[PDB]
């Protein structure tokens, strides 16, 4: 029953706060017009994570948004979901940086981080349950990487007691969305080093290769992407609103999820990925789908397994489930390909137990692939700032709103610390 | 008549007290109201309230107990959760709690034990697994050792199968674990998952088990341990003659326990019992309680709890027969040393049991040497952990040092010179 | 017969005044209109009409109107009903100086209208709070006038007191410390109840969420007839006004006990509990459910009260009071051997409809002086002394009569008295 | 029963006070024409606070309009109420004051004055005990301001025991209308601190803010922003209107407030303000999202308290609520904001609760605050009138008009006195 806030900034920001938000008004039962449709009664309990209460019994959520110019927040607003959100929490930008970085980071966003938090403590005044903001952005952005980043500044340097699960999209390198892309991707992964706590690495080709190698979609979409770009992908946040066995909630999962306080990178499978000619042919139980998630097909994320040490694993499930054979077949492959596996990890998972199955799925096996081992995917990024820093690329522009060279090279020196971090298990 | 108070924490626990519970409503006539003998008393109107210690952190623990039959069977005050959670490890479960939910129910334990007639021992079940099972019993443990003076307080366990192991990461909450039951010592059973689970398969012809079926046994379990002071008195023991009597230091309170009851109906309620029998399968090796083999260890005392249609010549025909086996290898210093205790009920089952209707029990209840292996086992997994400096941070940011840590190590192996000077023979 | 007259200033008065005689006509016959179909309280007339004893003096005239337009019209004799033109706008100087006494004359001309018709008077009861104006100012005028005026008789009187942590104005310090000091030599046992603790008792004991006006009235409203169940019915020991009047105080500055009843329970809540005669002296002593923020673990009980109703033996009172001194869980007094008070009476309290107390046989109201309070008064003390500091406020009080040296006269008075609960307070060699 | 008498003084002042006259005539359930109309018995038991009964049932207000232009006084007369003024209680001159202040304090409204204290005490003596006069007006032109001064210091001598408000209009730099608004709100705030009990500071820069990012409207005119804004705090005196649980009228509010006898300015506002269309998605419970107002969003003055201090609070609400969430509400607010208060007080906020809430609202609630932040309204008034008068600018207007030079240089000093008794509380 406790709170999250689901923060999210940017054109995928936004956009993002169309999918999440899909899932989650069809878990709780929410109309377009905001009143009640859910059958059982549990579902009106726990709901007070999100929403919040009216006249008439009308649930509204609270969540801060972040956009870039005020032509993308609004094609999500004329959708089946739009009509929900009360319009104050959009917050809007004249100008963007345009797949740059720091724009409406200094100088122009300087009011709009000056009014959402007139914001951000006019609807997280009443965290009496909330245990995390789940905060996510888009780093090609200035007003969801400039000023998300300053939602990162002036909250977490003064509390530091929140979850930052980041379905943050970091822009791949093997086709980038831009060629420009990695200026403010090195200060993006460099932003995700210092605070972050549980988080997966997005790369949008992993989500590319989901619908054509595993789904068997000819022609997808962004929003057929945003169903797992998010969506599945918070069936990490389920202990919270539902019960289980083994209940988890998430101030409680990130004290398992931390061994050194900086590295954060994930490789997850929602295990239901089988398309609508292989749903005939599979059976939906705890065990088969978390078999099918140990594959090379089913990564959201980075890395190819075999490719480095599993430093930490986690889990969440669902469903009144078997307690047996979650653990003789986590175990099963556990020990039989003891190659990759590490030697000095015994018992790093947490099985968390969620009771109401995502809509519409029998069961539904859930698993994501906590690592640190990230990194053959990681210094190809770091190894691509550098270009256009000795030519300078874009500095002339890069200077003029309140910045000097003493910012971007701090970003030199201390992005290399996480690269510094996987310095002990070479 | 003698009465007590239990304690049901984590999922393991409170799946074991939907169990024990439903043992408990079952055994006596207690109908969901409140109108149809010692662990209650009653009221004015006249209904039975169960006395209880109970401690859970969660947003949604035993709501479903509140939302489930049994919704007014239990008076909601006496059942405690807060407004804040604590995440889960030894660590914050020991330090974000000692102001908030152990320190307004040291008030709260005045109603649930003035007015018990015979305050004879608390019964109390935990897990090895978590920051609740294993982490919330150690605030709990220093709380009655300081204010209750030489009551009993019998500890229920799972002991972490070993080669699976899953909740809230194990080996550093389990070192403090044990490290807690170095405190407040008086028996504390384990029960390997694993073991069960294949009792499951062949004994009862269970493919495919599920998470029910453990936790009815474990209520059977503690049925025939603390039910002596509920049923009839012929040879009446106490778990005053329980705890006295198995273990003689605070060194090692460790035992196993193989019942008559870990036998479904479907298969032996074809087979004929007597006392005889039951007792060979109890000290049979396949079908123990924690996956320990017996012949690997010294037997140093048992003591038997007895249930169903047994008779004083048989059981202690059993006993000496028992007694002169030596593929049981027993102890140096003595032979003798039991205990036998008396009631008469036959199992007829609780609804969610597989188990038979057969004319008789045993409850087998062993100490042995046998289980330093696993023991030796878990503390060389953890010595091979801590020296790489992994899982520091939330750990040692609430209180659990570095050398916190080390100190535990070394009392812990302490603790294996105490098993092989228990163990080995002396001049 | 043996014969009282209760007395309400104010709004802190009038709005438990009317929820206090509600209580009284659902425990007798009384309809609301009078004729029924406990004559110490009330008085016949020559009809079978019955008319209570009590004036509810006030200022401003839009509280007490709700008595003579509500339910309850033609109970009250109209002629006691003493309203003013303009209020006392939360000063005691306005309220003791300037618009205090037009009114003395006619309320102590009314109070002889009430008290020759009483054959042998016992009390008068005041209930008045330490907030306002007419309720601390012109209730300090009146209890120097009801000593001088009739003699040496029992004045009982009930605070609702400024509490530690909330309050409702900001002139709250200046008025209370002139209002005890004013009335520390005529008053003879005033009842402490600060209104902060009656809040949390109604979130952890009797769990009723947003509760309004009328929910705190009807929790004081029920020790009020436990205080005088004594003089209306009868019981093994009854225990009249004076009867307790002289076990409670120990030197005439030291006046202050506090408050507890002990049953306070939801009717979810009286499923499953036990209400036995030594379970609920166990609950008047915890430092949770008690009635005042000052809890007595840092303070020796001087004395203690305890009146007790419904079904009781005296067996198992004295079974329970052995078993309280034995421990020392709950703490005790150092010097004083007896220590204790005790009543019964027969008669179990009578649940008005609408009311959340639910109905139970064996209720108990306790009544303990303790050397904890001094808490409450060195915390008043500095905060006095903020507002005292650069003489805030001052302008408003000086001008109807006070020289400002009866701010220090007052503070002087109120500073040495706290080595009256110190001196006390040490052990004797 | 305690009777107030209003008070208009200006052109701001009769559409201050036609729409004053609205809503406190819908609270009491008259008709236009001036009968009885509503339901509850509860309504009429108190009319006789702001009205006075005529023949036949009818009901009057007792009101005294002044102006000295006639082309105001005549639009109030043909509105959508005002045929219950009685006609006897139309004051105003013959030719304007000019915009100037000399002019209507000294020459031009002085012949007026005689009139309008003559008919002040024809609505004095039929009253049984009168809590005191109430003046609406503007700080902007001399109909409003010089008489305004000159009404209040001609009353407050021969009625000084009955308290006075007033509802000014202060002027503000970037919305400026006259090139002499600064001239003349230094000159009479001069004749303002002696004379007044109690004074609200209400100006139009505000009332434009929160008329375009709270309420969003798109045409805010001068009756659509008059009427929801500041002709409904005036209706705070509910508790001397109603009973209610614990009241606090007029009168018992002037004490909490002011510590020292020469600070009084206040700075009011109204807490339910929502949309058209956010009324639809909001709770009516007893939040903080209006009642913690420090991020200052919804304040109906310009400066706030982010810069400065506190001095004394109000909440006055109206509703059918409970009174532990008024007082847990002043604790989520005294603590998660924490300096800026006064040190020296630790409990700074009266509270009140009544019975009826306007109409349509469940719930409504008044915020009255007093602050330490108000003294850089002060300064930068006398910023612009030490510029103006270091040139003689616009002087001439008034040296020939009785006023000489060294008026100007008290109200600059005595200007400069505010700003020095603010100061010394700033952090203390
Ligand atoms: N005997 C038994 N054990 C169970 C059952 N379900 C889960 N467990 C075990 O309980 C162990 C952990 O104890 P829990 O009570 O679940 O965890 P906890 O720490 O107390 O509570 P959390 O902090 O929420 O994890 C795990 O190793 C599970 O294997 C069950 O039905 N029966
Ligand atoms: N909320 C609430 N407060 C009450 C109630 N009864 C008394 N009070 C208290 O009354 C005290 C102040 O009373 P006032 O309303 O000022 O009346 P007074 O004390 O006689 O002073 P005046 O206002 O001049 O009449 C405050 O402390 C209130 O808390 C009640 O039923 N509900
Ligand atoms: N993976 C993913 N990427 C998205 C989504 N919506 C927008 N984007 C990405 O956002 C990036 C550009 O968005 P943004 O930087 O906020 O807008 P820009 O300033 O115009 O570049 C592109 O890489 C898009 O692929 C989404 O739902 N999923
Ligand atoms: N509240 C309010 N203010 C107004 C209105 N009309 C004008 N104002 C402002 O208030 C002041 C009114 O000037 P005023 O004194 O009435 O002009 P004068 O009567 O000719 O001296 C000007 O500064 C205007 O900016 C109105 O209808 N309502
Ligand atoms: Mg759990
Ligand atoms: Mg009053």
């Amino acid at each position: 029953m406790r709170e999250i806030v689901h923060l999210q900034a940017g054109q995928c920001g936004n956009q993002i706060g169309a999918k999440f938000w899909e899932v989650i008004s069809d878990e709780h039962g929410i109309d377009p017009t905001g009143t009640y449709h859910g059958d059982s009664d549990l579902q009106l309990e726990r709901i007070n994570v999100y929403y919040n209460e009216a006249t008439g019994g009308k649930y509204v959520p609270r969540a801060v948004l972040v956009d870039l110019e005020p032509g993308t927040m609004d094609s999500v607003r004329s959708g089946p979901f739009g009509q929900i959100f009360r319009p104050d929490n959009f917050v809007f930008g004249q100008s963007g940086a345009g797949n740059n970085w720091a724009k409406g980071h200094y100088t122009e966003g300087a009011e709009l981080v000056d009014s959402v938090l007139d914001v951000v403590r006019k609807e997280a005044e009443s965290c009496d349950c909330l245990q995390g903001f789940q905060l996510t952005h888009s780093l090609g952005g200035g007003t969801g990487s400039g000023m998300g980043t300053l939602l990162i500044s002036k909250i977490r340097e003064e509390y530091p007691d929140r979850i930052m699960n980041t379905f943050s999209v970091v822009p791949s390198p093997k086709v980038s969305d831009t060629v420009v892309e990695p200026y403010n991707a090195t200060l993006s992964v460099h932003q995700l080093v210092e605070n972050t706590d549980e988080t997966y690495c997005i790369d949008n080709e992993a989500l590319y290769d989901i619908c054509f190698r595993t789904l068997k979609l000819t022609t997808p979409t962004y929003g057929d992407l945003n169903h797992l770009v998010s969506a599945t992908m918070s069936g990490v946040t389920t202990c919270l609103r539902f019960p289980g066995q083994l209940n988890a909630d998430l101030r409680k999962l990130a004290v398992n999820m931390v061994p050194f306080p900086r590295l954060h990178f994930f490789m997850p499978g929602f295990a239901p990925l089988t398309s609508r000619g292989s749903q005939q042919y599979r059976a939906l139980t705890v065990p088969e789908l978390t078999q099918q998630m140990f594959d090379a097909k089913n990564m959201m994320a980075a890395c190819d397994p075999r490719h480095g040490r599993y430093l930490t694993v986690a889990a969440v499930f669902r469903g009144r489930m078997s307690m047996k054979e979650v653990d003789e077949q986590m175990l099963n492959v556990q020990n039989k390909n003891s190659s990759y596996f590490v030697e000095w990890i015994p018992n790093n998972v947490k099985t968390a137990v969620c009771d109401i199955p995502p809509r519409g799925l029998k069961m539904s096996a859930t698993f994501i692939g906590n690592s640190t081992a990230i990194q053959e995917l990681f210094k190809r990024i770091s190894e691509q700032f550098t270009a256009m820093f000795r030519r300078k690329a874009f500095l002339h522009w890069y200077t003029g709103e309140g910045m000097d060279e003493m910012e971007f090279t701090e970003a030199e020196s201390n992005m290399n610390d996480l690269v510094s971090e996987y310095q002990q298990y070479q | 008549m003698r009465e007590c108070i239990s304690v049901h924490v984590g999922q393991a626990g409170v799946q074991i007290g939907n169990a024990c519970w439903e043992l408990y409503c079952l055994e006596h006539g207690i109908q969901p109201d409140g109108q149809m003998n010692t662990f209650f008393s009653e009221t004015g109107a006249g209904k039975h309230v169960p006395r209880a210690v109970f401690v859970d952190l969660e947003p949604t623990v035993i709501d479903e107990v509140r939302t489930g039959t049994y919704r007014q069977l239990f008076h909601p005050e006496q059942l405690i959760t807060g407004k804040e959670d604590a995440a889960n490890n030894y660590a914050r479960g020991h330090y974000t709690i000692g102001k908030e939910l152990i320190d307004l129910v040291l008030d709260r334990i005045r109603k649930l034990a003035d007015q018990c007639t015979g305050l004879q021992g608390f019964l109390i079940f935990h897990s090895f697994g978590g920051g609740t099972g294993s982490g919330f019993t150690s605030l709990l443990m220093e709380r009655l050792s300081v204010d209750y003076g030489k009551k009993s307080k019998l500890e229920f366990s799972i002991y972490p199968a070993p080669q699976v192991s899953t909740a809230v990461v194990e080996p550093y909450n389990s070192i403090l674990t044990t490290h807690t039951t170095l405190e407040h010592s008086d028996c504390a059973f384990m029960v390997d998952n694993e073991a069960i689970y294949d009792i499951c398969r062949r004994n009862l012809d269970i493919e495919r088990p599920t998470y029910t079926n453990l936790n009815r046994l474990i209520g059977q379990i503690v049925s025939s341990i603390t039910a002596s002071l509920r049923f009839d008195g012929a040879l009446n023991v106490d778990l005053t003659e329980f705890q006295t009597n198995l273990v003689p230091y605070p060194r090692i309170h460790f035992p196993l326990a193989t019942y008559a009851p870990v036998i479904s109906a479907e298969k032996a309620y074809h087979e004929q019992l007597s006392v005889a029998e039951i007792t060979n399968a109890c000290f049979e090796p396949a079908n123990q309680m924690v996956k320990c083999d017996p012949r690997h260890g010294k037997y140093m005392a048992c003591c038997l709890l007895y249930r169903g249609d047994v008779v004083p010549k048989d059981v202690n025909a059993a006993i000496a027969t028992i007694k002169t086996k030596r593929t049981i290898q027993f102890v140096d210093w003595c032979p003798t040393g039991f205990k036998v205790g008396i009631n008469y009920q036959p199992p007829t089952v609780v609804p969610g049991g597989d188990l038979a209707k057969v004319q008789r029990a045993v409850c087998m209840l062993s100490n042995t040497t046998a289980i330093a292996e696993a023991w030796a086992r878990l503390d060389h997994k953890f010595d091979l952990m801590y020296a790489k400096r992994a899982f520091v941070h939330w750990y040692v940011g609430e209180g659990m040092e570095e050398g916190e840590f080390s100190e535990a190590r070394e009392d812990m192996a302490a603790l294996e010179k105490d098993y092989e000077e228990v163990g080995m023979d002396s001049v």
